[PDB]
RNA sequence: UAGCGGCGAGCGAACGGGGAGCAGCCCAGAGCCUGAAUCAGUGUGUGUGUUAGUGGAAGCGUCUGGAAAGGCGCGCGAUACAGGGUGACAGCCCCGUACACAAAAAUGCACAUGCUGUGAGCUCGAUGAGUAGGGCGGGACACGUGGUAUCCUGUCUGAAUAUGGGGGGACCAUCCUCCAAGGCUAAAUACUCCUGACUGACCGAUAGUGAACCAGUACCGUGAGGGAAAGGCGAAAAGAACCCCGGCGAGGGGAGUGAAAAAGAACCUGAAACCGUGUACGUACAAGCAGUGGGAGCACGCUUAGGCGUGUGACUGCGUACCUUUUGUAUAAUGGGUCAGCGACUUAUAUUCUGUAGCAAGGUUAACCGAAUAGGGGAGCCGAAGGGAAACCGAGUCUUAACU
């Protein structure tokens, strides 16, 4: 080990495609562009979603739906995380310290998602029917 | 810098689940009392981005 | 290397019209 | 980090300019005329090493139809009474015998006449 | 695992996962390669067409004058002309994460000890801030090119150390990867080992 | 992202979080006490920068060579082996460098201390009107008049004034929060005509500045304005006394200097196109991309005196350049007189996929702190759950009164 002897790894390192030098190469003359056209030319190609003209999928579609400021600031809490907070009372701000849930969320729901092993006490969460089965079944107490 | 989102695909085309597109059905916004009652109902629901559509619905929503 | 062009300078005879 | 093309350059069309050597006017003295004259004579090398095996049997023919012919006999009928006789001797041997051995090339010729006989 | 000291005669326990793994060539490559990239300076620029001193005055007419289109004096094609790709200054410092370095550490240190290259001692100082000294401290301990890690860095075997070019000396917080393979022999302090030690885990 | 948007192209926040820095005050006024805080200006000492500088270690012999710093040998200094120079490559020959010192004079900065103005503190007040707001027209807010809050105002108007007023994105009620229509205020921030020092996986004379050179010059233009080319003898000029040909020339030959003059100033190296002298072979009955395959003869050099190598190439088979563009080009389609130098897929930031490496239900930090390529910093971001327009539900969910 000096530092002419370190090499990489077996294909870490693949040499970067240079177009225009010769024909050995491969990409010599046009390099790879074709022949003419918009797409051969410097700074040629058509924006995203431009299909030549026909009206484009994402303008021949309806818009649909809005966006609820509500879901922004709700959240939703796997078992797993229950352990990670401190002094086993899953609370929204508990949750917050844990860096479980963001600092802005106002409103949590525990899932079925992961094995809670632990007697937990979740405190002023939503919690779902299986989620509260598995708090229930580890000795933990659910209260609004 | 970042990469744009074309804001009028984002309002067209929900992610889902194994990261395909659902999107509304086209023909249900007007021009209604001549269409049969049967098309109608199958153009309710959300549908899937076809394989063909994929790539350029991907392009226009890079952060999807 | 090329000198500067000249500027367009009498012609002798004018370009016979296809037309 | 700048590369100056000088050296590498000069060495590339030496290379081609000494494989020009011989050749008429600006096509030993000119690069760009050099190396088309360079192309040219290797694709004529590689088409001609082909044509040079079509060329020596033919010379080859035309001689073991002389001497055949001397010996009272067609190159047709000679060379299809050494096959009757199951003489495997090639063409390029057949000649050089034609040329230098005539006394070998007559019992040959004798051979070949006795298998049509 | 021991580290025999030379100096005193005796032994010390160092932890398996920083001196005994195996040595992963790829991952020490990676960090040597981004310790390098992390010491250039990337000052340089060239003009493109657009900084060139000179009018942008187009320097004969489009057509009728029998030579090639021109349009700018500063084309890159023109002597004189702009550089067509001008360099800026540029940032060439890479990313290496915090677990991939320390994996590169325990590598280096780890092979340091399977080569004979980590000679650890318990005490190693000079009397006076005199190059003589530790000149002569050097070819009595039989090394020549050596990197002298301590736990504090006493200021007399700095400025002795500081005219021997082949020889470097660094508090334990200063090990970087590059400094570990390039010197021949690393002198540890067994005060810097367990610095070592506790910085990497 | 939310939004804005011929809802097109595009435009694009805030709240909130992490950091750098952090500093508060005054007038709209009268009395009391006083002139006491704090800012400046002004001298006077004090330190400490700046504007000149001082000292600053240690090497000899021999070999090659024009010359030694190079080879070999044996020494010595190093808080100095940064860098530069010196007849080739010098820690010890020189200038420096580390380090330690220095100011008559002027001046920056900091405190300290007289002097001049400056006015603290407490009490009782007061609390910015053609203004806020409105109508009309514009503009600014990410926000294009939109359901459009907020800001600004050209035009026309016009309150309340603390029991009051402004805002909380049409608007109303409630609640919360702030107090416009007077003003000042350091730091974190931006920049470099310019000074000093230092650095470069920046250039090395067609590059790098337009400009390495007496260059914004010569030159061009009425003018604004445009705007070049051009670096290198040698270690030292020792830059060639004298002689000779020549027009008391140019140019040259000797001589001499020098390591070298085929380093002689038109000067390091000295490529190619291009132009000659000499030698060998071929060539004046022979038709075309000029080569190629075959091949005699001649000349030359070798180691069997022999083949082998080298040059030439009579004669003979085959054979219509290259690039580009095209269905297709010997094409009489394009482009190139030739050479030399330069001349075209980059860079930044996002995003996705592949390879590779680390760690793995986790992974990773940004700014920033830190002398720190360390270490700190987990603010965030991506992932581990989806469905639904959404509320919401959740390994399900949406659909539907309900699903087989
Ligand atoms: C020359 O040609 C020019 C165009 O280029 C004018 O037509 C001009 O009049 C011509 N003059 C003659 C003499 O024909
Ligand atoms: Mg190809
Ligand atoms: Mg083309
Ligand atoms: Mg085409
Ligand atoms: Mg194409
Ligand atoms: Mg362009
Ligand atoms: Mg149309
Ligand atoms: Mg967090
Ligand atoms: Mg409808
Ligand atoms: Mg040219
Ligand atoms: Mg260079
Ligand atoms: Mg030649
Ligand atoms: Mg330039
Ligand atoms: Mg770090
Ligand atoms: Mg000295
Ligand atoms: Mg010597
Ligand atoms: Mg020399
Ligand atoms: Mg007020
Ligand atoms: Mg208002
Ligand atoms: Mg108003
Ligand atoms: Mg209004
Ligand atoms: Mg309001
Ligand atoms: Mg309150
Ligand atoms: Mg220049
Ligand atoms: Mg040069
Ligand atoms: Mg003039
Ligand atoms: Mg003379
Ligand atoms: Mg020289
Ligand atoms: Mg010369
Ligand atoms: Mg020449
Ligand atoms: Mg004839
Ligand atoms: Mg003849
Ligand atoms: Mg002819
Ligand atoms: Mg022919
Ligand atoms: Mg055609
Ligand atoms: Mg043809
Ligand atoms: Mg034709
Ligand atoms: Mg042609
Ligand atoms: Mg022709
Ligand atoms: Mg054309
Ligand atoms: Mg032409
Ligand atoms: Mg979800």
């Amino acid at each position: 080990m000096r530092l002419n002897t370190l090499s990489p790894a077996e294909g870490s390192k693949k040499a970067g495609k240079r177009l225009g030098r010769g024909i050995g190469s491969g990409l010599g003359k046009t390099g790879g562009r074709g022949h003419k056209g918009q797409k051969s030319r410097s700074g040629g190609g058509v924006r995203r979603g431009f299909e030549g003209g026909q009206m484009p999928l994402y303008r021949r579609l309806p818009k649909f739906g809005f966006t609820s400021r509500k879901a922004a600031i709700t959240a939703e809490i796997r078992l797993s995380d229950l352990a990670k907070v401190e002094g086993g009372v899953v609370d929204l701000n508990t949750l917050k310290a844990a860096n479980i849930i963001g600092i802005q969320i106002e409103f949590a729901k525990v899932i079925l998602a992961g094995e809670v092993t632990t007697p937990v006490t979740v405190r002023g969460l939503r919690v779902t029917k299986g989620a509260r089965a598995a708090i229930e079944a580890a000795g933990g107490k659910i209260e609004e | 810098p970042k990469i744009k989102t074309v804001r009028g695909a984002a309002k067209r085309f929900k992610k889902t689940g194994k990261g395909g597109f659902k999107h509304k059905h086209a023909n249900l916004r007007h021009i209604l009392t001549k269409k049969a009652t049967k098309r109608k109902r199958h153009l309710r629901p959300k549908a899937m981005v076809s394989k063909g559509d994929l790539g350029l619905v991907i392009a226009c929503l890079p952060y999807a | 290397g090329k000198p500067r062009p000249y500027s367009p300078r009498p012609t002798s005879h004018p370009r016979p019209i296809r037309v | 980090a700048r590369v100056k093309r000088g050296v590498i350059a000069r060495a590339r069309h030496k290379k081609i300019l000494k494989q020009a050597k011989g050749y008429y006017g600006a096509r030993s003295r000119v690069y760009r005329v050099a190396f088309q004259a360079v192309i040219k004579a290797g694709q004529y090398a590689y088409r001609d090493r082909r044509q040079r095996k079509r060329q020596f049997r033919q010379l080859w023919i035309a001689r073991i139809n002389a001497a055949a012919r001397q010996n009272g006999i067609s190159y047709s009928k000679f060379i299809n009474g050494l096959k009757k006789a199951s003489v495997e001797i090639d063409r390029k041997i057949l000649a050089d015998i034609a040329v230098f051995d005539k006394v070998a090339f007559t019992a040959l010729v004798e051979k070949a006449k006795a298998a049509l006989a | 695992m021991e580290l025999v000291l030379k100096d005193a005669q005796s032994a010390l326990t160092v932890s398996e996962t920083t001196f005994g793994r195996d040595f992963n060539e790829a991952l020490v490559h990676q960090v040597v390669v981004a310790y390098a990239a992390g010491a250039r300076q990337g000052t340089r620029a060239q003009k493109t067409r657009a900084e060139v001193t000179g009018s942008g005055k187009k320097p004969w007419r489009q057509k009728g004058t029998g030579r090639a289109r021109s349009g700018s004096i500063k084309s890159p094609i023109w002597r004189s002309g702009g550089v067509t790709f001008a360099a800026r200054p540029q940032d060439h410092s890479q990313k290496v994460n915090k677990k991939m370095y320390r994996g590169a550490l325990k590598s280096i240190l780890s092979e340091l000890v399977r080569q004979d290259r980590l000679i650890v001692v318990e005490k190693f100082s000079v009397e006076a801030p005199k190059t003589k000294l530790l000149a002569q401290k050097l070819k009595d301990m039989a090394l020549e090119d050596v990197l002298i890690i301590t736990g504090e860095l006493d200021e007399n075997l700095f400025l002795a150390a500081r005219n021997l070019h082949k020889v470097d000396v660094r508090d334990a917080t200063g090990i970087d990867p590059v400094s570990l393979i390039a010197f021949d022999k690393v002198v540890m302090t067994a005060d810097a080992v367990k610095q070592v030690e506790e910085m990497l885990a």
